[PDB]
């Protein structure tokens, strides 16, 4: 059997979020906390739709994981170590589906892989440019008013 | 290739 913790966030109500992003209102959305496994880590995801107007990166989706203090916590070594991919999920035609990722290598050196005094970690680690919002507008990455991200964690 | 960064928030 295959041990990797993965979840699947659904985002409804996008067209909302994006209207909000174009009358330059912040729009930054957690996915619920999640387990890795039994005994596994808990994390979250942070996506933001930076402002049409920043600079360094406008009308980029941002995507970020933080840790989070879990109920396993205990039985689990940290710093955390592992890699993580983040994948926004092409929901168009199976024909050919080519997902929207990035593959990152945890840095047990940043604080953003220890375990956090507080229920959320202050620091996430991820990607301010993650995925441009015009690349929306190329494939079929929302559906129903959806969009989907995909976490996997490999320890 | 696009490198993660730490970011407190």
């Amino acid at each position: 059997q295959q041990c990797n913790g993965i979840y699947i966030w659904k985002i409804g109500n996008f067209g909302m979020h994006l209207k909000c992003q174009e009358e330059e209102k912040p729009v930054v959305i957690h996915s619920p906390g999640f387990y890795t496994g039994k005994p596994g880590y808990k994390l979250c995801m942070r996506l933001h739709l930076q402002l049409p107007t920043a600079q360094r990166c406008a009308n980029y989706i941002s995507l970020f994981v933080h840790t989070m203090q879990g109920e396993y916590d205990s039985h689990l070594p940290w710093p955390f170590q592992g890699t993580i991919r983040l994948t926004i999920l092409d929901q168009s035609e199976a024909p050919v589906r080519q997902n929207h990722e990035e593959i990152m290598d945890a840095k047990p050196e940043l604080l953003a892989f220890q375990r956090p005094t507080i229920p959320r970690n202050p620091k996430g680690f991820g990607y301010v440019t993650f995925m441009h919002l015009e690349a929306l507008r190329q494939r079929t990455f929302i559906k129903d008013d959806t969009l989907l991200v995909r976490c996997e964690v490999s320890t | 290739k696009q490198e993660p960064q730490e970011i407190d928030f």
